[PDB]
């Protein structure tokens, strides 16, 4: 009962069985600060069964930070009661709840449990409880930049999948008798040793087919062993084998056990010796607000410091801790005791609420046990970091100034930053935008651009928008949402529904991009992302590149003149299945989906298109009869879908699907069979049908099979649609229509001048006039996976089963292939969360103008099994020219719009070089090796004039530079690398 | 892209490929119109066939889409002109140049696979019965490919 409607993205990555797992679970959550309501979100978004709060502290002004379900009208107030209004509008099958008290035996209502904001004594009197009764239990802390996470999910906790990897599987070619296993020629079967797995479809040894798993042992990429099977068989030919993946038992321990051993987890290999730092420190930390009424070391207070080191020094004599304190670290952690930064809590947000689903759905493995980060590198070295500038001020700042400081305040306030994009890394971008008062000062500007509208699906992780909302433009929906939030940002947020591309260049051209700090992309494409990057290049902007995929995720810092594009790394690319492959011979389910979605497009898309065609241009026969591949093949669709087949009813429609199934699923088949039989032998003597070649069946149309039928629904629908016709779903109707059709005859062809123009000339002027049919369309079927109401994903699951019946290929379900089909990317909430809190954690040292690589981070994650990884930027090239240091990627010539003559002698006179290639945009401007004709036609010309004279279109009045790629020779005939030129108009 | 491309044409300008003669489209160097000259041992002799090569804007990080223009009787090309080459759909690589490309295809030129077919009518007649489709190829290529 899943509303797949709404967890669409989501179940791709979780499932049915763990959603409906989770869907039973309940979530208390102690703290309502911006840590809480962030993991409150993240969980209600991910649809666990409820939610309840408790928190009874009133509001202030400094909660503001980073809470953004509360407002300055709520200063005294609850933040729980404050906070529940406005958590149980993000989904309505999640009810939210509130609590004045808490009790121990209470406790026992809840599946898991998360505390924050609470002191180590009352963490152990809730532990103590929750972890014989069998509560999984998180602690997460957020102190500055700094922060911690602890999970205890219970002595026996069972994780069903430790990797959230699809089971691996592949196609055997021989096992001999000792259990060695080969895989197919060129193919990696990935497994590693001590898997499982099955066999199925192995000829010559039919023990295997029981399905017991058995051992793997890795002898290779391409062979592994699975022990003796001398009793089974000799050898055996061909078959599949699937991993099988077994449940593990992981013990956790209490929180009291573990305070003494603890076990930790290490976000990165750099600084391994800071987590025993940072766990003293915490506890330190939690001894000095139990020594001072609970209130914490002053922002960049030295007795503070001292005091606090004291107690550290304390806590770990105590501890019998044989680790030498590092002084620095820890006044460190003192200083930003107060701190509360949103990209802080985003992060720990998202990574706890990944803790959370895993607690509740026994998937992924979970942290074990202690996690402690730090972001302490985007600390600002440029301002002044002081206990003057660092003191509150009652404004919703101070958790950021107690971090920060006034003056990068200030730098913040007058930000001018252009977001790309308004999905859910746009969204969060906003938010935190919002909360750390970006472009709240005179000179300070946001605009964010998106040209896609708010659909129901979307609504699962961009907690911007609601129900409400569906149907709307994303940019202005997310501007009215933060300005709301943060009303100081009110006329600060432009918005567009503009695509960023070659065709928006005169909205963002030179004057836009002059006045911008910083720009970051929230797109889903590799194309936009590249388009971004060269614009960026060219214009020297800071960029800020973040991508999610699934539980995986990366985040990326282009610097000017310090570290290379996003263009300058490549990334695995689609695969393509070969046309051979689809055409006649699949074996897997994706071949026949993409067979499906070819004979949907060219059955309800290309042939309405041609007809239309047709009756608009009056010289269309003409050019196709001599511009495209197959003029025979537009003239016959053009016949078919006008005259010959148009159908005057749905019973012509119902008629017309089953003569096209019996086309493609039972006379191609005959044809195939006839022209290679199934006892046909290869060149060498192999027989034809062997390995990856299946043979076929031909089906046999039988109305009482389900697929059949559905077959015949989804395509008299999509031709009734095409024509405009009124379809019905009634079985009986079809059942009526189809027992009166007569299979015409069909024989397979063995085979064996000019006149076929005449023919063709025949078939044209057979084809009605274009006058006699005035306001006369056919409405073309546009492929749409999000709507289950107009028959797509159901006509290619049912001729890709079809297909699949042929060729005795395992039938997928309308799921699997609405993912197939679609190229729908999975997506969560919580991997959203941690990318945006990395970006802001990479924005802030952005701002302060740092400018040595080794200070900035790129950042990547894996959340089903708890990995994070940072990594310096890689530095541009250098190159030498002409005896002089230029930079690769950040360096251009800057050149008047002289002519080409002009250019050429600059070029010789200045660089020393000849230029031997001259190209702007997708056109060659110049050649040397065109013919001198032509050149001495075109090199006394302008640059300018030359452009508008190749490419056969005037210059915009908006373009005012030209970007040139020049290839040039040395003296000596070497070939040298230049930087492109920028030659102003 | 535009400096890979400009390398390989400088390359083919350079050295002649003799049986091959590709060039840009107009000035358009994402669209080039090669020819290929007929094996003179194959039933193709004495013909010359033009295939369009569209660079993608990935190039060289994307395979070429190369389409014959001329009609052939070969049992790995179709009707629409599409070649089943191994290394234009999952095996392409940023390594691979065109002159390779076009070596490749006058090689799949001189001796078909019919084991593993495009078109099966074609490679059923040239498995079971030769002589017809040797007199088949040489009418299409006097058709055709002649003129
Ligand atoms: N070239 C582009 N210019 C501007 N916005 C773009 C461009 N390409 C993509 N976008 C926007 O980037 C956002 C990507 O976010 P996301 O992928 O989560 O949303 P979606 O594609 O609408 O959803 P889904 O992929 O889950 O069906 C979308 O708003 C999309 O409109
Ligand atoms: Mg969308
Ligand atoms: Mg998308």
């Amino acid at each position: 009962t899943i509303d797949e409607g709404l967890y669409s993205r989501q179940l791709y990555v979780l499932g049915h069985e763990a959603m409906k797992q989770m869907s039973q679970s309940n979530v208390l959550i102690i703290g309502c600060k911006g840590l809480g309501v962030e993991i409150a979100k993240n969980v209600c978004l991910a649809g666990v069964k409820s939610v309840t709060l408790y928190d009874p502290q009133p509001t202030r002004i400094e909660d503001l930070s980073s809470q953004y379900f509360l407002t300055e009208d709520d200063i005294g107030v609850p933040r729980a009661k404050v906070t529940v209004s406005k958590l149980a509008e993000l989904n309505q099958y999640v009810p939210v709840s509130v609590v004045d008290e808490l009790s121990t035996e209470y406790l026992k209502n809840f599946k898991c449990v998360v505390v924050t904001e609470t002191s180590l004594t009352k963490q152990l009197e809730i532990n103590d409880f929750t972890h014989k009764n069998h509560i999984a239990y998180i602690a997460a802390d957020s102190r500055g930049l700094f922060g911690s996470i602890f999970c205890d999910f219970g002595e026996n906790f069972i994780c069903t999948d430790t990797d959230g990897n699809e089971p691996l599987t592949g196609m055997i070619a021989s096992i001999t008798d000792d259990g060695v296993v080969t895989m197919l020629e060129e193919t990696r079967h990935g497994l590693e040793n001590g898997d499982f797995v099955k066999f199925t479809e192995v000829k010559g040894m039919p023990g295997l087919n029981d399905g017991t798993p058995r051992k793997v042992e890795v002898k290779g990429p391409y062979t592994f062993s699975i022990g003796s099977v001398k009793d089974l068989g000799s050898a055996g030919y061909n078959g599949v084998f699937t991993q099988v993946k077994v449940p593990t038992k992981i013990s956790f321990k209490s929180l009291r056990e573990s305070l003494k051993d603890p076990e930790y987890v290490y976000p990165d290999f750099g600084k391994m010796m800071r987590p025993p730092q940072y766990h003293i420190a915490f506890q330190a930390l939690s001894a000095f607000a139990d020594a001072h009424e609970g209130s914490l070391p002053r922002p960049r207070n030295d007795i503070d410091a001292a005091e606090f080191f004291e107690f550290c020094k304390k806590i770990a004599s105590t501890l019998q801790f044989d680790v030498e304190l590092d002084e620095k670290l820890i006044k460190e952690i003192s200083y930003q005791a107060r701190g509360d930064l949103v990209a802080m809590s985003a992060f720990l947000g998202g990574a706890v609420a990944q803790e959370v689903l895993k607690a509740t759905t026994s998937k992924f493995y979970p942290l074990k046990q202690y996690f402690y980060f730090d972001s302490l590198e985007s600390l600002p070295s440029s301002v002044t970091i002081s206990e003057e500038t660092c003191k509150p001020r009652g404004c919703r700042y101070d958790g950021q100034i107690a971090v920060f400081g006034s003056e990068f305040q200030e730098k913040i306030a007058s930000l001018s930053t252009f977001l790309v994009g308004a999905g859910a890394i746009g969204c969060e971008m906003l938010k935190n935008w919002a909360m750390m008062g970006v472009a709240t000062g005179e000179s300070g500007h946001i605009s964010v651009t998106d040209m896609d509208s708010i659909e129901k699906s979307n609504l699962n992780r961009q907690f911007l928008f609601r129900p409400r909302d569906v149907g709307k433009l994303k940019s202005e929906c997310a501007s009215t949402a933060v300005s709301i939030m943060n009303p100081s940002l009110t006329g600060k947020i432009t918005s567009y529904q503009e695509r960023v591309g070659p065709e928006s260049e005169g909205i963002f051209g030179d004057e836009f991009f002059e006045k911008l700090s910083l720009v970051t992309n929230a797109l889903d494409n590799v194309e936009a992302r590249m388009y971004v990057d060269r614009r960026c290049v060219f214009f020297e902007k800071p960029l800020l590149e973040s991508g999610t995929l699934g539980t995986k995720g990366n985040t990326q810092v282009v610097v000017p003149h310090l570290t290379e594009s996003y263009g300058s790394s490549q990334d695995p690319p689609e695969k393509s299945f070969p046309i051979c492959t689809l055409k006649n011979f699949p074996n897997r389910i994706e071949h026949t989906i993409a067979w499906a979605r070819d004979l949907f497009e060219g059955l309800f898309k290309q042939p309405i298109d041609n007809v239309n065609m047709y009756l608009s241009s009056p010289n269309f026969l003409e050019t196709s009869l001599k511009t495209s591949s197959n003029p025979r093949e537009v003239l016959e669709n053009i016949r078919d879908y006008l005259v010959t087949e148009k159908p005057l009813s749905f019973e012509e429609c119902i008629m017309w699907a089953r003569l096209q199934f019996d086309k493609f699923f039972n006379n191609n088949i005959q044809q195939l069979l006839f022209n290679f039989p199934k006892d046909s032998v290869t060149s060498t003597g192999q027989p034809f049908w062997s390995g990856p070649k299946r043979a076929p069946t031909p089906l046999s149309f039988d109305i009482h099979n389900r697929e059949h039928f559905d077959f015949i629904v989804a395509a008299a629908s999509l031709y009734a649609f095409n024509y405009g016709l009124k379809s019905e779903t009634d079985p009986a109707i079809y059942e009526r229509v189809l027992a009166g059709y007569n299979p015409p005859p069909f024989a397979p062809k063995s085979g064996i001048a000019n006149k076929d123009k005449q023919e063709l000339k025949s078939i044209a002027d057979s084809l009605p006039p274009p006058s006699s049919l005035v306001g006369f369309r056919l409405t073309p079927a546009e492929f749409e996976k999000d709507d289950d109401s107009n028959h797509h994903i159901d006509f290619i699951t049912a001729a890709s089963n079809l297909r699949a019946m042929n060729y005795d290929i395992t039938p997928a379900d309308r799921f699997k292939t609405k993912f197939v089909a679609g190229k729908i990317v999975p997506a969560m909430c919580t991997s959203t969360a941690v990318v945006s809190g990395l970006v802001c954690l990479e924005l802030v040292k952005l701002v302060d103008g740092k400018k040595k690589i080794e200070e900035y981070k790129n950042g990547f994650f894996n959340l089903a099994i708890g990995l994070f990884t940072f990594s310096d930027p890689i530095a541009s090239p250098k190159m030498k020219v002409n005896g002089k240091e230029i930079d690769k990627i950040w360096d251009r010539y800057n050149l008047p719009d002289c002519t080409l003559q002009e250019l050429i002698d600059y070029f010789q006179k200045e660089e020393g070089l000849e230029v031997t290639m001259l190209s702007s945009g997708v056109s060659l401007l110049y050649a040397n090796f065109q013919p001198p004709k032509k050149l001495a036609e075109r090199l006394p010309l302008k640059i300018s004039e030359l452009v508008e004279q190749i490419t056969k279109k005037k210059l915009e009045p908006f373009r005012k530079h030209l970007v040139l790629e020049i290839c040039c020779d040395d003296a000596n005939g070497e070939d040298v690398e230049v930087p492109f030129i920028c030659i102003k108009l | 892209a535009l400096k890979r491309i400009n390398r390989e044409l400088a390359d083919l300008g350079k050295d002649p490929p003799s049986s091959s003669s590709a060039g840009p489209v107009g000035d358009d160097l994402f669209h080039w119109q090669a020819t290929i000259m007929g094996p003179a041992d194959s039933p193709y002799a004495g013909g010359v066939f033009f295939l369009s090569i569209h660079f993608p804007t990935d190039y060289p990080f994307k395979p070429p889409k190369v389409n014959f223009t001329t009609r052939i009787y070969h049992p790995n090309i179709n009707s629409n002109g599409s070649i089943c080459l191994d290394i234009l759909r999952d095996q392409w690589s940023p390594a691979l140049t065109i002159s390779k490309v076009l070596l490749s295809i006058s090689s799949l030129l001189t001796d078909p696979n019919p084991d593993d077919p495009l078109v099966p009518e074609i490679a059923h007649v040239y498995k079971t019965d030769r002589s017809r489709y040797e007199l088949s190829a040489r009418e299409w290529t006097r058709k055709y490919a002649i003129g």
